[PDB]
This record gives structure tokens, C-alpha cells and sequence, in this order.
RNA sequence: CAGGCUAAUUUGCGCAAGAGUGUACAAAAUGAGUGCGCGGUUUGGCACCUCGAUGUCGGCUUGACUAAUCCUCAUGGAUGCAGAAACUAUGUAGGGUACGACUGUUCGUCGAUUAAAAAGUUACAUGAGCUGGGUUAAAUACGUCGUGAGACAGUAUGGUUUCUAUCUUCUAGAGGGAAUUAGAAUAUAAUAAGGAUUAACCUUUGUACGAAAGGAACAUGGGGUACUAUUGUUAU
RNA sequence: AUAAGGAGAGCAUGGAAUAUUGUUGUACGACUGUUUAAUUAA
């Protein structure tokens, strides 16, 4: 094998031959049982891109002091819906900002071209739970997409940290510093045991090596703001990145989605 | 004997109070003390009316302050009693007791003077239930609000008498009005 | 913050004038104002607690910084306790001093029964 | 020139219960809208600072009782900290200025 | 319930059932005793 | 010295049988002297084998695995399970099992917390990763033995701890590439490999149970001095 | 024994060096010295 229990030639296209029509056993795997054990989860709507502008507080009436972050919506539109018929799952592509046409390349140019809409810096896709969750192409959602106290998880890349050591990146304790030690104060120790381990280095093994630049997920963040204007949407807490980098925003998987009201007022 | 009058302006819920810790709990000594008039807000509220009752034993304390603590719940009320040990925080002392003897061979038994599961004051403060607005000068945003503070002492004999907080608030309450009349000068 | 081998002031009418710190009950993080500790008696003052006696005792001064809800931050000279049983209940009966606001969030009604000031 | 300035002295009135707290300025930090003023008092013996945020809703007040006959020559006054330059308790300054208060209403 | 290698009938009452066996495993001899049930005794261990 | 063979012995266990204890009643618990066994931890035997050792081991760093379970989860038995606690046994190794004092050390001993402060394998797991508590010296004093040189599993103080990583493994990041296949831009699924993983407290109509003293299981809630939910407080 | 104990315009009469943990009590050797150049200075 080479990824799990399946030795099936990758360039072989049996799917449609094994049909659940035909009298056999709906298999475990597949798109369509992947689609079916995320069903609570996936979000209901799409989410939107967003900027990390700063991070402050919301001061509430009363004395309440609520730490939070700044997100931007800048120019936020509805780019391409991927239908299960056509992708083989539901999700909403959304674009953000803008692009110098020069800059973007003809691939993509005849891409926005047959849309009627100006070219975007960054796209995203967005999964949502079934076909209520497209939306029309061209359509520009604003911070009042969602609603204060929606409680929403933002992804961004985290700030990149270069090539780390084992206190940093793995909360490595280290060694002393005075008692007899001989140059080895942040360095890792030991790498593994001997013979009787398999004597190599056991896949795994945490060991410096580059920090940072990757995804990041915070959960559960509720929103304090929405301020159309501005174009903004502060959420509550620490998010990760850069001032200045984008972010995707969307409902709580965790958490039951919005009243049947508001999933169609936004739609209205 | 009678029973304690109630300060006027205090809430509405002084009244069964009163009558609840003195008709159906049995404390000996009843004395509600009107502690609402210090310069300085002490360290439990705005204004605190300390009332103070006197229990039969450390079990009877024990029973009556968890009795009050479910009265007052009841009604909104959440009160904290500061002594009142917890079902489960009770297990765990007497399982490390036991725990420990079992090991030993009951060599601590007769030495265990002061276990923490025991004691002869319990104070159950219910916090600051009313508040309003008060009427100060700030040309500042508005009023700092104020409330009424009850604070229920129950206790035995002997650990009342020992600390003797009914004259320590007391001699506070006179010291805090004669300086207040400084201020003003008569 | 308290630690272990950490220094305390005793200000309540017990006879402990200097108290050191033993262990940090309950918690893995040092003591703030507020926190349960149990501390050794290591002075007394000119049924009182002789110097060398095992106690429980209660934060209620932290020279280190402590940020509240509403964005103050208090910060006192030293640092301070008061004295208690394994109970919970006072060994003195009277404060003299100012101790921190933390202690009425965290149910010492018993402690600030005593009429302690607050800052 | 009106505004509260560094080593005045201030008293902040709590929204819930009204304890006023006293002390001289040490440190103003203007962040925006967690703008922030450092009063240090001795209470009791005890010397007692604190960090006061002056757009937050529980602080009822902010008064000028005192303020300093001459301009310190510093952004920041920690140096009162020592015992040579501490300035003691407060309690002087507002005791003389409530008087003015109720003699004048 | 007593796991034992031997298991026996300890009065009139006593059955031996083989349960727990199905298409995955073999199961396990019991002494099933209504009137006692001290004679609850199990042959075999998961 | 480690590895290898053995398993007398063990501070490693299981099963079978049941003298006996259990006011009664073998198997709730307990189990004499024994039998049949597993296993490779302690003290040994052997000697295939010259090599990092005589406390063969301690601390640090970093693990991986085992399950014969100290804590947390499910559960059978208990004239000796009323409740609570505790006992015995069956499932189960996901995550934890801390801190300090005195002891050269692990052996250990104690202090105060804690839901608990359980074990073992990996060449003391790991010194081309650290320490030197050790592993060996020459100096000196004392003690014991010897006619003496000396010896001692003695005692005390002191006493140079090398290496720029070739290969495999490993952690990161890259150059080229073969792709249903002319090549690209952008967004990407099935799937794969890993990560996260603690516990406590209040809340039962102080209820069930109990003569009383005592005192549960189940379940909900404890995100808000923002929204919202909820409980109170005053005004209409 | 320099015992100890009392003391020498702005935050500071301001850098460097002087400048080092202090005190007390034990064991051993009276003391200053000498010793295995290059692991043992006692
Ligand atoms: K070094
Ligand atoms: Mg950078
Ligand atoms: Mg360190
Ligand atoms: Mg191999
Ligand atoms: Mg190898
Ligand atoms: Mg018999
Ligand atoms: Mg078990
Ligand atoms: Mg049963
Ligand atoms: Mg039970
Ligand atoms: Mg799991
Ligand atoms: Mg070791
Ligand atoms: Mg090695
Ligand atoms: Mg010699
Ligand atoms: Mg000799
Ligand atoms: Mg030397
Ligand atoms: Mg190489
Ligand atoms: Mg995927
Ligand atoms: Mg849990
Ligand atoms: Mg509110
Ligand atoms: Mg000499
Ligand atoms: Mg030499
Ligand atoms: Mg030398
Ligand atoms: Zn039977």
C-alpha cells in the first residue's frame, strides 16, 4: 500500500461502478460518508475573508472591560458555489480585495471574466452543510452578515517564528546553568534510548526545526461589534497572525447554528 | 423574648428573615446591628446589617446555616456560607483521615485535634442585594450606585464570646459618625 | 505571587509578627491575594501561635501586581496574610491593615468580618 | 493647563459603592480608550498604588483635591516610591477638601 | 461473579451456559444460580 | 560490565485442592504444610563472549513501550452489600502520579499539600546529550591485619571526564522528477499521518436509605458587571 | 578592634578603581613559610 489499507491503482475510476442502487452495502469511505458524519458540524452559511486590523478592548456600559480583535471586510464578494454534482461537496468560494490586472495572469483573468466581477486578491472556500448554503455569484457580504453575540471561529496563519529551538518550539525545560554543565544549557539531551530501541531515532521525534506560518483555528469567539461603515467585526479574544493578514471567519462548529430567522434574514 | 426591629429602609426580605432564624432554626440571642452609616464602606459591602444568632451546638450550627442557605435559595437569594463544609469536601478529609490510620495502624486517631472538618462560626453572607443610584456632585460620568449588604453571624456561645465582633463594629460605627461630624462640624 | 521559602507579614491579633511560606494548598500556580497557603511561624510578637508552628493562612497582600476585571491593577508594599485553621476559620479575631478586594469574590466573609479596610 | 497633571493628587469614586480612593498621580499612559493613571496612597501603614482606567464605567469620578505648586520635571514620578521622596498618606488633602465642599454647599 | 479454572455446581440449582459467544469471540463457561447468587462463577478471562 | 544459556533463590506471580478462621456457615473475606505452572525483576549457577566496570547504580534532558491499576471511568459478590465509607473481584493503560527536609545513594525516613502523590522493561533506556553523586589511582592522617615491604568490601579531606558527524534513523527546508500523458494559473475533495486528551466543587424537597447518628445514585446549571440565557431587585 | 553600635538643579554631589559576602562556633595545624615544573597546596 501506499496511503491505508486500499492497493487500488491510483489512475483506476471504479467509483461509479459500485452503485448503493444496485444492492450494495453503503461503503464506510467516500465522499458521500464523509459528507454524512460532518453533518452537525459543517457550518449552515458561508463565512467571510477578513483583515486583522489591531487588536483593543470594548468597554461596556456599566464597567465591562472585554478584550477583543479587529477584522475588516474589504470588499467581500461571492466569487463560486461548489455544487456536490460538480465538486462532490457543498461550499461557497469567496474573494477579497482587489488585484492590478497586469499582476493577474490570463488564466485567472478569463476566470473573473466570464463572472463580471473584479479581480480579487485572495479566494476561500467556505463548507457549508447543504444547498441552502449558496449563494448568488457577485453578491458582497457585509459585517452584518452576522450578528453580535455570534459566536464564530476565525482562521489565520500564525506568525512566523524561523527555524527553532526545542524551548520554544516544544517547551523543551533545558538544562542547568552553573552546576558542572558543558555547553549544553538549551539544547535537547537525549535523542532515544540504544540497541534495545531499535537503535535509530524513533519517527516523530520532536527536534528543532522551523516554527510559525501555519493555519491556526480559534474557537468559540463572540461577536462584541458590527459596524458597517467601518466595515468590521470584533471579535472577542486573540486571533492568530500579523496585523494586516487575512482571515476566514465562520459560525462555531461546536456550537448550534443560528435561529431559522436570522440564516434567512441575511438571505433577504 | 421579642424579637430584633428592623432598621427602617431595609428590604423586604429582613422581615421573614428575622423571623425564619429566630422561629424555625432556634437561636438563643438574636440582635440585628444597623451598620449602615460608616464614612469608609468596610470590606463586605455598602451597607451591612450583621445579624447575629447563638446555636445550641457545632452540629446545630452546621444543620441551621445549611437550613438557611437552602430558605434563601428559594427566593433568588444565593448566599455563600463562609464554613459550612460541602458533602463531597467532607469525604475527601475523612478519606485522607482514615486513609492515613490504615497505614499507621491507628497511631493519629487520639492526635487529631484540629482536622478542618469542624468548626463553631459560620457566616452566611447574602451580598448586596438592593442597589440604587446615590446623589453625589460630578461636573465624571454619573452616580456610584449603592446597595444594602445582609450578612447573617451564627455561631455558639463560646465562639461568640471570644471574638466579640458585636462591640468590634460597634465601637467602628461611632468612631466612623464622629469623624463624619467633623467634616461637617456639627 | 508566593512561593515556597517565601516571607509574609501576619496581621491579625495571633502573636505571629513573620511568617514564612510551606506550601501553596490546592494549586500548582504561587499564591495570589485571596489564596490558601500554609505557612511556618518564624517570629512572634513582644493561646497564641508559637514560633515554629505549622498554620494555614490566607493571602491578602501580594506586592506583585494584580489586575482586576474592569482593568485596575493594585499593587500593596509587601506581602501579608492572616492566620487561619485547617477549617477555614480565623485564628485572631481582629485585623489591623488594609487587605486586597480579591477576598470578597472568593467567599472569605470570615476574614472580612474582622472589619479589615480595603483598597 | 487645566487638565490633571503628573504628582497632583486625584480621588476616583467607585460606580459600585462609591469608595473613593486617593493618591497622588504617578503615571499617566494614553492608549486610546485604555487610557490609564497610576494613584499612590499610604493606607494604614501600607503603601498602596493603583492603576485606574478613566474611560471605564466604574470609576464614578475622577476630582483634583491637590495640585502641585510647582511642574514635576518628569513624565513619570516613580521615585516615590523610596521613602526619601514618598509623600505619605493622603488622608490630609482630603479631609481638607471635603470641608470646602459642605462649608461651600 | 469468581473467575475460576474450574468452575462447579455448588447446589440444584446451578446451569452451566456458554454466553458471550458470537462471531467474534468463543465466550466463556458460567455458572448461572438463581437461588444463590454467590455460585455466580466464570471460566476464562477477556 | 553488558549481551547469551539456566531458574536454585527472590521484594515476581497464577491456577488446583481445602486443614483452619469466619458466634452459625468452606469458598463475603481468609488459606497451614503442599501439587501443577508462567515469567525473567532480586541474590545466584554456567562461561559462548575481553572491554566501560566494585552502590551498577543516582540526578538531569528527552523519550518509546508493557500492564500484574495509585487516581479518574463501567461493573459482579458481600447470613459478613440499609445509606455513607471500605473490602474482594471483573473490564479498562486515555491523561496524570507533584513539592520540599534529612539521608554518600535507589535503599530509605519524615513534613505539608493532592483526585492520586502505583510499578516495571528499554546495554544505570539515554556521559561521540550533560553531571560525577559515581566508575580507579598517586598525597595525608587514623583504625585493623602482617617481622617487614604492604594489605583492607575500612574511615576522612583533596584529586585534567577527548572527538569539526562519513553512513543509516530522525527534525526541518529545498533542487530535479512520470503526468492518463501538451503545459500551466487559482481554489481544492476522498484519503493518509499526527495533535488535542486532567481532576475537583456547589446544585436531589438534606430527598431515597436509617431507630437515631448520618446520608447517596440519577439529572440540570454555574460563557453574560457585551449579546443572550437565568435568577432577583425596584419602578410602571 | 576599623569589633559591634551611632554617622558623611534634579531620582542620584553622580564614571572607573578602591570594593571583598558578613558574623559566630567547631575539627586540624601555634604562627610567616615549603611541597608532587604540567590532575592532589593540604
Ligand atoms: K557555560
Ligand atoms: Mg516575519
Ligand atoms: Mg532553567
Ligand atoms: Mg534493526
Ligand atoms: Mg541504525
Ligand atoms: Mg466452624
Ligand atoms: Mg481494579
Ligand atoms: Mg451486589
Ligand atoms: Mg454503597
Ligand atoms: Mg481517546
Ligand atoms: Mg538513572
Ligand atoms: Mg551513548
Ligand atoms: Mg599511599
Ligand atoms: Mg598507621
Ligand atoms: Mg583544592
Ligand atoms: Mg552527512
Ligand atoms: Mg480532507
Ligand atoms: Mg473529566
Ligand atoms: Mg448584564
Ligand atoms: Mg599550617
Ligand atoms: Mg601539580
Ligand atoms: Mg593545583
Ligand atoms: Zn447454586
Amino acid at each position: 500500500v501506499k496511503y491505508g489499507w486500499s492497493t487500488l491503482p491510483k489512475r483506476s475510476r471504479p467509483t461509479r461502478f459500485n452503485q448503493v442502487t444496485q444492492g450494495l452495502p453503503a461503503p464506510t469511505s467516500g465522499p458521500a460518508a464523509a459528507l454524512k458524519r460532518r453533518e452537525k458540524t459543517t457550518p449552515l452559511r458561508t463565512g467571510v475573508l477578513a483583515v486583522k486590523k489591531g487588536m483593543t478592548v470594548f468597554m461596556g456600559r456599566t464597567g465591562a472591560r472585554i478584550p477583543c480583535t479587529v477584522l475588516q471586510l474589504d470588499r467581500v464578494q461571492v466569487v463560486a458555489n461548489k455544487t456536490r454534482a460538480k465538486n462532490g461537496y457543498w461550499a461557497v468560494q469567496v474573494g477579497l480585495g482587489e488585484r492590478r490586472a497586469e499582476n493577474v495572469g490570463a488564466p485567472q483573468l478569463g476566470y473573473y471574466e466570464a463572472k463580471g466581477i473584479p479581480p480579487k486578491q485572495t479566494l476561500a472556500e467556505f463548507k457549508v452543510r447543504n444547498q441552502d448554503g449558496l449563494l448568488p455569484v457577485g453578491v458582497q457580504l457585509f459585517p452584518d452578515w452576522f450578528h453580535v453575540g455570534q459566536v464564530v471561529d476565525v482562521r489565520g496563519i500564525t506568525r512566523g517564528m524561523g527555524f527553532a529551538g526545542g524551548m520554544k518550539r516544544h517547551g523543551f525545560a533545558g538544562q542547568e546553568a552553573s552546576h558542572g554543565n558543558s555547553l549544553n544549557h538549551r539544547t535537547i539531551g537525549s535523542v532515544g534510548g540504544s540497541q534495545g530501541s531499535g537503535s535509530r531515532v524513533l519517527p516523530g521525534k520532536k527536534m528543532p526545526g522551523r516554527m510559525g506560518a501555519q493555519q491556526h483555528t480559534v474557537q468559540n469567539l463572540p461577536i462584541l461589534m458590527v459596524d458597517n461603515e467601518l466595515g468590521i467585526v470584533v471579535v472577542k479574544g486573540a486571533v492568530a497572525g500579523h496585523k494586516g493578514a487575512v482571515v476566514k471567519v465562520q459560525d462555531a462548529v461546536k456550537k448550534a447554528p443560528p435561529p431559522e430567522e436570522f440564516v434567512e434574514a441575511t438571505k433577504q | 423574648p421579642p424579637l430584633p426591629d428592623i432598621p427602617e429602609g431595609s428590604p423586604k426580605l429582613m422581615e421573614p428573615l428575622v423571623k425564619f432564624v429566630s422561629d424555625e432554626l432556634g437561636m438563643d440571642d438574636l440582635k440585628l446591628l444597623d451598620l449602615r452609616e460608616i464614612d469608609p464602606p468596610p470590606a463586605l459591602g455598602p451597607e451591612v446589617l450583621m445579624l447575629f444568632g447563638t446555636a445550641r451546638s457545632e452540629r446545630h450550627l452546621h444543620v441551621s446555616a445549611d437550613r438557611l442557605v437552602r430558605w434563601l435559595r428559594n427566593r433568588g437569594v444565593t448566599a455563600k456560607a463562609d464554613g459550612l463544609l460541602g458533602r463531597n469536601e467532607l469525604k475527601t478529609k475523612l478519606r485522607r483521615k482514615a486513609r492515613k490510620a490504615k497505614l499507621l495502624g491507628t497511631t493519629g486517631l487520639p492526635s487529631g485535634a484540629d482536622d478542618g472538618i469542624t468548626t463553631g462560626w459560620i457566616c452566611v453572607n447574602l451580598g448586596t442585594l438592593g442597589w440604587s443610584d446615590m446623589e453625589m456632585e460630578f461636573k465624571g460620568f454619573g452616580v456610584p450606585q449603592s446597595g444594602t449588604t445582609l450578612v447573617v453571624q451564627l455561631m455558639t456561645e463560646t465562639r461568640r464570646e471570644e471574638l466579640a465582633l458585636e462591640k468590634l463594629w460597634s465601637g467602628i460605627l461611632r468612631r466612623s459618625l464622629e469623624r463624619q461630624d467633623k467634616i461637617a462640624g456639627k | 505571587m508566593i512561593q515556597l521559602k517565601t516571607m509574609l507579614n501576619c496581621i491579625d491579633n495571633s502573636g505571629a509578627a513573620l511568617v514564612e511560606c510551606a506550601m501553596v494548598v490546592g494549586q500548582k500556580r504561587h499564591a495570589s491575594i485571596g489564596d490558601r497557603i500554609v505557612v511556618v511561624v518564624q517570629k512572634q510578637r513582644g493561646t497564641k501561635v508559637k514560633r515554629g508552628d505549622i498554620r494555614h493562612a490566607v493571602v491578602v497582600r501580594t506586592k506583585q501586581k494584580v489586575q482586576r476585571r474592569d482593568g485596575s491593577v493594585v499593587r500593596f508594599d509587601d506581602n501579608a496574610c492572616v492566620l487561619i485553621n485547617k477549617a477555614g476559620d480565623p485564628i485572631g479575631s481582629r485585623i489591623n491593615g488594609v487587605v486586597g478586594q480579591e477576598l470578597r469574590k472568593k467567599k472569605w466573609s470570615k476574614i472580612l468580618s474582622m472589619a479589615p479596610m480595603q483598597a | 493647563r487645566h487638565a490633571a497633571r503628573v504628582g497632583d493628587v486625584l480621588m476616583v469614586t467607585h460606580r459600585r459603592g462609591g469608595e473613593p480612593f486617593a493618591g497622588v498621580c504617578l503615571a499617566i499612559r494614553r492608549s486610546g480608550i485604555d487610557t490609564a493613571i497610576l494613584l499612590r496612597n499610604h493606607l494604614g501603614k501600607v503603601g498602596v498604588e493603583m492603576w485606574y482606567k478613566i474611560y471605564n464605567k466604574n470609576v464614578a469620578g475622577i476630582e483634583i483635591i491637590k495640585r502641585r505648586a510647582k511642574r514635576a520635571r518628569r513624565a513619570k514620578l516613580m521615585y516615590m516610591r523610596q521613602p526619601k521622596h514618598d509623600m505619605g498618606s493622603v488622608e490630609q488633602y482630603v479631609f481638607a477638601w471635603k470641608k470646602m465642599r459642605k462649608v461651600l454647599s | 461473579m469468581k473467575v475460576h479454572s474450574a468452575i462447579k455446581k455448588r447446589c440444584e440449582h446451578c446451569k452451566v451456559v456458554r454466553r458471550k459467544a458470537n462471531k467474534r469471540q468463543n465466550g466463556y463457561l458460567y455458572i448461572i444460580c438463581p437461588a444463590n447468587p454467590r455460585h455466580k462463577q466464570r471460566q476464562g478471562y477477556r
